[PDB]
């Protein structure tokens, strides 16, 4: 029937808050006069000091000494008969503002044909908190405020947001950072500047066995045709099948081929084998190793 | 009885399904605002001046009926109006508030025309109700816990009302 | 640089067709005079007759027999060189209109709390044809026709619709048919006349062993918490686990029990068990029946 | 070289992928109208007047670049600009056709940007173009098998034009 009001319904951590009890006389048995008590429900709260208008409502303000609670109810009640009468009812939180988002990162995923930033948020809030991937394009350090700021909004929930290649400039430079923002503030992940195109995530050839000396092998690979148009540098790896042997690297190699022979081997008839790539002379990063093969040697 | 054995069935289910319905949206206050009593709220009640439904026509004032379908029914109607006027509570009770109000709607109907295919309906179908306020958030939360508790007894009477009509 | 036109680009089945060629001579270098010829792709059609203004354009126009291809590409191509030149080109289809949607039926889905109808299109039209679900709230036998007609509409190649709760009317009957149209025409299923209520498809409770004389059994069957606000009568049927023997159903059952004993068995100990409901003295269909619980006899 | 090797690589790199990007559009042309030589379009080609690129500032007029660069450019400008008039052609083209509209849009920046990096980039951006026609739904099908094939060889040739400009 009264009107609880606050100063801030949600507040920092541990800290006070201080709130307002407008009991109107307008409707009520024995008039506001039964004190009206102060709950953070189901518990009586001390500090209660009941003021007046005189001939008007009969108030009261409370201090909340420090809100140690996520969230809370208030409970502004007062006394009809033997039996507390809630007559307004308020929701308090109180947590933590955001940290800055730690570990920010990006690929380019040539098949969505898009990009895919992604960060860690640590420390929960205890509070309703929006992230955003701001984005934008530039050149250069990207210092040189480019200025079309583009938000691209993460589903709830998850870390990580993914911008298409509509929106990207492949070949040229764009910064990139998260904002993280509950209603005790905002923070930001440092920025983040690149070219999608330098962050793009490859895929490995699959190695397989062919058909047509001792001591050697024969397999092939085909390509991965998304990155067939990206001059990348692959490796092969291979160790015979069982013994508890050490990886062995070989050379530079192309990122298809339609015939390799391995020698130097021991008719071990039984190596592991596989190879990965990364794009060349341009900057890139390494791709997972292709799934094995075995196969036996020539004896 | 003049009152077909189904419709009288139909009438039965609808109601253990309104009772879940009612039940699901007080425990889904009691555990979203901690309003769990709705003993507290009497005097909540008063202030906004909640007119709640009688149904005392048929519990057994004879053996004549039309005109207490008519009263229940009525009560039914009165309901669906409060609900409607309680504005969906809040976003995260909205959803189960909304089935009641569903089905809470249909059983108002499903009476409705068996008054008609009986004669005792009104050609004339009222839309009328003087509705609360419920203008706050509390208003509201609170609002739902006591109209629920309501007609959550308005039909345990309508079931002894009906469980025994279905014996005549 | 012409400009083809025609009757009709879609057609029934097997039928003529009929179209203009009206080659401008603004460009041109031999002008149109070098006959333009009609092609069904890369194929002479025969029929081809050039008409004039005089001193303008120099058209034809030609008859497509019957056009017995489900879509084909109709080349209006002149002669300059060795060479055909395409100066127009336009697609033709041809298939059927619809036939009537067989075997429309529908449930009432307790958990998504919706209405949920399906058919079977039968013969394949070759034509972008669309269904569509009509429905509306009547009374009585649908007849006496109500109003406010709803169109639910399935998604792309689906063959089945589903109404929502917020749109059913509960406990009285409502319309409901198949509409499906291509370009051809359109047909209409047979109407439906129904109760949501009396088309509800339950779920069988689920057998189980309990805790606390001979040839007997004991188990026990909790609800299926989404019917139990509809009085259904189940049923059991039971049969010895091995042995090819034949199923024996038990009398009328209650949805849930807490404790059920099953004498008059042999200590054959080993029986198969499945219950299975429906609501009762409203209408209703059966339901799967739950899956077995094996269980042995006292001795 | 005046011309970072990485500038040249990345430029190769465009190639190639543009080079697929028509390669596509071309194979869903051919299937999906059966329009699969350019040949047949020639006249088509005139009746509209499409303004193709030439590229002879490059070959190897010399050994002095910009202006070249920028010729190059401009064609990739051009072609851009009449993809852009293609109209995505038809719902079931428009992404294969809409991947390839912004590639060569990319490879036309890498470019420009390039020229300003090294001052002959005129201070001044072009907008220009004096677009054709391509109303008809053939027009566009076809409009598009010839500015592809037209596209396809300006780049064969700006290929020869890097490769052999990657070696000073
Ligand atoms: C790039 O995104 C594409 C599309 O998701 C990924 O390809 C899928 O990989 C996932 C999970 O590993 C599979 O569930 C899917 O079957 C893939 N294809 C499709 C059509 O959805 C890919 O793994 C992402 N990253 C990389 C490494 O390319
Ligand atoms: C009613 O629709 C509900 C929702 O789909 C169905 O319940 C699902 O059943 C499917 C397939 O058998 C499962 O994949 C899902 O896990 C179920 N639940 C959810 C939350 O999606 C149900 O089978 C449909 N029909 C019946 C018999 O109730």
């Amino acid at each position: 029937c009264g009107h609880i009001s606050v100063s801030a319904p949600i507040v920092h951590l541990g800290d006070p808050i201080t709130a307002s009890c407008i009991i109107k006389q307008n409707c009520s048995h024995l008039d506001p006069e039964p004190q009206i008590l102060w709950r953070l429900g189901a518990e009586l709260q001390p500090g209660g000091r009941q003021q007046r208008l005189s001939d008007g409502t009969q108030e009261s303000i409370i201090t909340l000494p420090h809100l140690n609670h996520t969230q809370a109810f208030l409970s502004c009640s007062l006394n009809w008969g033997n039996s507390l009468q809630i007559l307004d009812q308020v929701e308090l939180r109180a947590g933590y503002p955001p940290a800055i988002p730690h570990n920010l990162s990006c690929l380019m995923n040539l098949t969505t044909s898009s990009l895919i930033c992604q960060w860690e948020p640590g420390p929960e809030t205890h509070l309703p908190t929006s992230f955003t991937l701001k984005s934008f394009k530039s050149r250069g350090n990207c210092q040189t405020q480019g200025d079309s700021i583009l938000d691209c909004v993460p589903k709830d929930g998850q870390s990580h947001c993914s911008i298409p290649r509509k929106h990207l400039l492949l070949y040229q430079n764009m910064g990139i950072w998260v904002q993280a923002e509950n209603a005790l503030g905002t923070s930001m992940s440092p920025q983040l500047c690149l070219d999608p195109m330098d962050v793009v995530k490859l895929e490995p050839p699959m190695l397989r066995t062919m058909d047509p000396q001792a001591g050697c092998l024969q397999l092939s690979w085909e390509p991965w045709q998304p990155g067939l148009h990206i001059n990348q540098k692959c490796e092969l790896r291979h160790k015979p099948q069982r013994g508890e042997a050490s990886w062995a690297l070989v050379g530079p190699l192309p990122l298809e081929a339609l015939q390799y022979e391995l020698c130097g081997l021991l008719p071990a008839t039984a190596y592991t084998l596989q190879i990965r790539c990364i794009r060349w002379p341009l900057p890139g990063h390494w791709s997972d190793w292709s799934p094995s093969l075995e196969l036996r040697t020539t004896e | 009885s003049s009152l077909p054995q189904s419709f009288l069935l139909k009438c039965l289910e609808q109601v253990r399904k309104i009772q879940g319905d009612g039940a699901a949206l007080q425990e889904k206050l009691c555990a979203t605002y901690k309003l769990c009593h709705p003993e507290e709220l009497v005097l909540l009640g008063h202030s906004l001046g909640i007119p709640w439904a009688p149904l005392s026509s048929c519990p057994s004032q004879a053996l004549q009926l039309a005109g207490c379908l008519s009263q229940l029914h009525s009560g039914l109607f009165l309901y669906q109006g409060l609900l409607q006027a309680l504005e969906g509570i809040s976003p995260e009770l909205g959803p189960t508030l909304d089935t009641l109000q569903l089905d809470v709607a249909d059983f108002a109907t499903t009476i409705w025309q068996q008054m008609e295919e009986l004669g005792m309906a009104p050609a004339l179908q009222p839309t009328q109700g003087a509705m609360p306020a419920f203008a706050s958030a509390f208003q509201r939360r609170a609002g739902g816990v006591l109209v629920a508790s309501h007609l959550q007894s308005f039909l345990e009477v309508s079931y002894r009302v009906l469980r025994h009509l279905a014996q005549p």
